[PDB]
């Protein structure tokens, strides 16, 4: 006899069979009067629209944010944010700032430890002394 | 020909005369090479660091673009699909596919020239209401 | 007021209906984000992807809701996982069928889809909200989608007194995964196991009407391929969905069908006993061929350990990882099909 | 419209003077410049508040 | 093109007919041990690619399943395999601080380093037909 | 399955598909995982059947007097407000073609 257990479900593979950019929405705040929006000014006037243009998936908001730096906030599938403060950066900084929270995940960052990461089992499964020649001492 | 030099170990407790010599062959770091003629000025060069260099007899002299691209290593990979992107100084790139091979890059001052969808575009794929799929594909 | 004018225009009337307008769909945002997040082709215009993010809850009309548009959707989700459960593992029992089935087309996984697609949801519904936020009201679960399930007369008693329901039955009967069919507002309240259930629902409802849009305006083939890339790209261990039950007698009973010799346990390997942690390797044979092997801590656990890995391997046959599927001759220009393996059918034993 | 010293002294053709009558001031905000703008306005995945 | 070795020929499709497949892949000479559905994280920032770029991977010293491996002499032959990865984007590490300091010597002298990695999604591992060839 | 239908299915595979797994404690094969997909299979050309009819009827009229996107893509799947798939295969009558066809003697 055999029951059948309900609690299992299956798990998304991003990039397999379909991929989705992970960043969804891109928050754009600037100043008309902050001296460190000076930069951020130009770049939503020279390369955010044609950046907007290349990008579809993500969802850009600009919306004016006086008495307060310029931030890049970007939102991602996971759930979580990450905000850049691009005071006193030229156009071209702002844009190699956004191509950064595209390129990136919502996850922490964490130190480098190992490359591969697998969820599928070992193909020559996992060694045990019962399976080989024996051993003796 | 030429001689092949290159230095296997360092002159640190060395006596100053020598860190000379290196420096007149070019010698400036471990496994550094360089190529000079078979000449009398470079073989007494070289009998004065012979317990620091190793030397080689080649017919020709290789250039800095072809000495390096012998330990360069293989990419491993090709891009085979490149989506849309935007190059700041040429424009917008459109997607791709080098598998079937077209970078074609349009730039303007207006949302059409860029090569994308815009909200009128959008209008007017609304207002085609009258469109269906065949009943085969059905 | 004068210095906090409106964002987003709205007539008067937008809070008095239940979901936004179709035109308000040009203008939002989030929706063409979404459409170009998945891809779509452009024959699916946004007021099309907006109707798919109205639950039946938040618009009761049937036009402006998921509710048509989910239940074609639904019928080719499961239908394509079906046949391809079938013909790359075609002897799994009909228990382990339904868990499958359930494991890919459930509203578990259709919620984690929905959310890897980056919807979010409205707080609560109306004319006023974001055409590209899914709309639903978790207060109210007296919307249900038809399906192709009958109620059993004996329902009440299957609650109540325990009564036996047999699984040859629930391929008529019950629904697709085997389950029965029927099993002013003051927002100062927590969440309840209700309202999860009822969002839970909403969000596999979207994903199914996005799949029945794409039916309408592309056609049988681009479904197809949408739910092959979304759906049956996740992975399952079906392995893990086996619970057995005197698993030496389902081994005994399928080597007497199969005309196979009586099933011998042997000990190919041991140590430690008379240890706190021993390692039994035993394996089972029939005749002279090794059909399974378990490594356990005692000499019982060991032997049922083994036989189970017998039975796994018997239902887990595969022909192979991507077989040809019966809905592959519908595309025409496809070679002739070749028949599949059908299984007589799980085993029965005392 | 009252014309200044400095901009008359500039103006040297007749194309300078309708110029300097045609042109209205630039818009301080810069959402004034947005949405006179032909790409961000148009965009669909693209808001400006 | 050099042709394949009859002992290749003969065993690569019992090779290709077991269950699962793994392939020691080589990005710029560095060797990853993967398999279909892995997701890679590379130690540097591949330039000119964005997230959903494709990747053909065509340096593999060992494309092997349980019981067989098929090993190329400096690398495989590309006609019998084909490995594809999408690029999934860019990931960072957090910024650490390395204080350079000797002892009796007030100066600490601070390095700040905080590097990025591209991230790959292998999503094809096939062993090819080479019943033609 | 007309003429030509005996061929159609293996010798194995005729008495499979018809044999329940009330029978013989199911020791020989039973037709319970064929159901399973046949019913996927009569859902979904039952489903079809409905979206391709070429009939049309009286829309519904909106509470708030809202109109409706209109399109034709979406006015195939509309049909399904007032024919329900479930409608057509029900138990009694697909279990009278049985009957009929004389299902009751061989099964
Ligand atoms: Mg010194």
């Amino acid at each position: 006899t055999v029951k059948a257990l309900t609690q299992i479900s299956s798990a998304g593979r991003n990039g397999v069979g379909a991929f989705v950019l992970q960043c969804k929405k891109l928050d754009i705040h600037y100043s008309d009067w902050a001296g460190s929006s000076r930069g951020m000014n130009g770049f939503i006037k020279s390369l955010l629209p044609k950046f907007a243009a290349a990008n579809p998936q993500i969802e850009f908001v600009v919306s004016p944010r006086p008495a307060k730096h310029p931030i890049l906030m970007g939102h991602y599938i996971n759930g979580r944010t990450k905000a850049i403060c691009v005071r006193n950066m030229e156009p071209l900084e702002i844009l190699k700032k956004a191509e950064l929270l595209r390129d990136a995940s919502g996850e922490k960052p964490q130190k480098f430890k190992k490359p591969v990461t697998s969820t599928n089992p070992s193909v020559r499964g996992v060694w045990s002394p019962y399976h080989g020649q024996g051993m003796a001492v | 020909s030429f001689f092949r030099i290159t230095l296997h170990r360092s002159a640190i407790g060395l006596p100053k005369r020598t860190h000379g010599v290196l420096a007149a062959l070019g010698l400036r770091r471990r496994n550094q090479t360089v190529f000079h003629p078979v000449e009398p000025q470079f073989a007494g060069m070289l009998m004065k660091v012979k317990e620091l260099v190793r030397v080689e007899e080649v017919p020709h002299r290789l250039t800095k673009r072809e000495l390096k691209d012998e330990r360069k290593p293989d990419a491993g990979f090709v891009v085979e699909k490149q989506v849309r992107r935007f190059i700041p100084g040429v424009g917008v790139q459109d997607e791709v596919d080098f598998s079937k091979v077209g970078a074609v890059v349009r730039d303007g001052k207006r949302a059409g020239d860029l090569g994308v969808r815009t909200r009128s575009d959008w209008e007017v794929i609304g207002k085609m209401k009258s469109v269906l799929p065949k009943v085969k594909a059905l | 007021n004068d210095r906090f004018p409106p964002l987003e225009p709205l007539p008067p009337a937008a809070e008095s209906l239940p979901s936004p307008l179709p035109e308000r769909a040009l203008t939002s945002a989030k929706l063409a984000a979404l459409h170009a997040r998945l891809n779509l082709s452009p024959k699916i215009p946004l007021q099309t992807l907006a109707r798919t993010l109205v639950d039946a809850s938040a618009d009761e009309n049937p036009q402006f809701n998921n509710a048509n548009l989910a239940f074609v959707g639904q019928t080719l989700i499961n239908y394509h996982i079906a046949e391809w459960l079938l013909c790359k593992y075609p002897r799994l029992p009909q228990g382990i069928l339904f868990s499958a089935m359930k494991a890919y087309a459930g509203p578990k996984p259709l919620l984690q889809i929905a959310r890897s697609w980056g919807v979010d949801t409205a707080a609560v519904p109306g004319g006023e909200v974001d055409p590209g936020l899914l709309q639903f009201d978790a207060l109210k679960p007296g919307v249900a989608i038809t399906n192709f399930g009958y109620k059993r007369t004996e329902l009440a008693y299957l609650e109540k007194f325990k009564w036996r329901r047999g699984m040859a039955s629930r391929v008529v009967l019950d629904d697709d995964f085997g389950d029965v069919v029927r099993s002013d507002v003051s927002y100062d309240r927590y969440g309840n196991p209700d309202t999860r259930a009822a969002a839970e629902r909403a969000h596999a409802y979207f994903v199914r009407a996005v799949v029945g849009a794409i039916y309408a305006h592309c056609g049988r083939e681009a479904a197809k391929a949408f739910v092959k890339a979304h759906i049956m790209s996740r992975t399952l261990d079906i392995a893990k969905l086996f619970e057995f039950k005197y698993p030496t007698r389902e081994l005994a009973a399928l080597c007497a069908r199969e005309d196979f010799e009586p099933p011998v346990a042997r000990l190919l390997s041991e140590t430690g006993r008379q240890s706190r942690t021993p390692v039994f390797v035993v394996g089972i044979y029939s005749g002279s061929d090794k059909l399974g092997e378990g490594a356990a801590s005692s000499l019982d656990h060991a032997r049922f350990k083994a036989a189970m890995n017998a039975l796994k391997a018997w239902y887990l046959y595969s022909p192979g990882e991507n077989p040809r599927v019966p809905s592959d001759m519908l595309e025409e220009g496809a070679k002739p099909w070749t028949p599949a393996y059908i299984d007589m059918g799980e085993v029965i034993s005392r | 419209h009252i014309l200044s010293d400095g901009k008359l002294t500039s103006i040297q053709t007749v194309a300078n003077f309708m110029d300097a009558l045609v042109t209205p001031p630039k818009p301080k905000k810069l959402a004034e410049q947005i949405e006179q703008s032909s790409i961000l306005p148009e965009l669909p995945n693209v808001k400006v508040y | 093109q050099p042709p394949i070795s009859q002992q290749v020929k003969e065993l690569l499709p019992v090779l290709a007919a077991q269950p699962g497949h793994y392939t020691t892949i080589h990005i710029h000479g560095k060797p990853y041990l993967v398999t279909e559905g892995d997701t890679v994280k590379l130690p540097f920032k591949m330039p000119g690619v964005a997230p959903g770029d494709v990747l053909r991977l065509n340096r593999a010293s060992v494309i092997g399943s349980r019981d067989l491996t098929l090993q190329g002499a400096p690398y495989v032959d590309e006609r019998l395999f084909e490995c594809r990865a999408i690029v999934m984007g860019t990931e960072s590490e957090p910024m650490r601080v390395m204080i350079k300091k000797k002892r009796r010597c007030r100066k600490k002298k601070h390095v700040f380093s905080k590097h990025k990695y591209t991230v790959l999604r292998i999503n094809q591992l096939k062993i090819n037909d080479v019943s033609s060839l | 399955l007309g003429q030509g239908g005996s061929r159609m299915l293996s010798e194995e595979t005729k008495w499979l598909a018809v044999t329940h797994k009330s029978f013989d404690y199911g020791r020989r094969g039973y037709n319970t995982r064929l159901a399973f997909l046949g019913r996927q299979i009569i859902a979904l050309e039952t489903t079809r059947s409905i979206l391709t009819s070429p009939v049309l009827n009286e829309p519904i009229v909106d509470k708030y007097g809202r109109t409706p996107y209109n399109h034709a893509a979406l006015a195939n799947i509309d049909k399904l407000i007032y024919t329900q798939p479930l409608d057509i295969m029900d138990k009694t009558k697909i279990a009278r073609m049985g009957i009929d066809f004389g299902l009751l003697t061989v099964m």
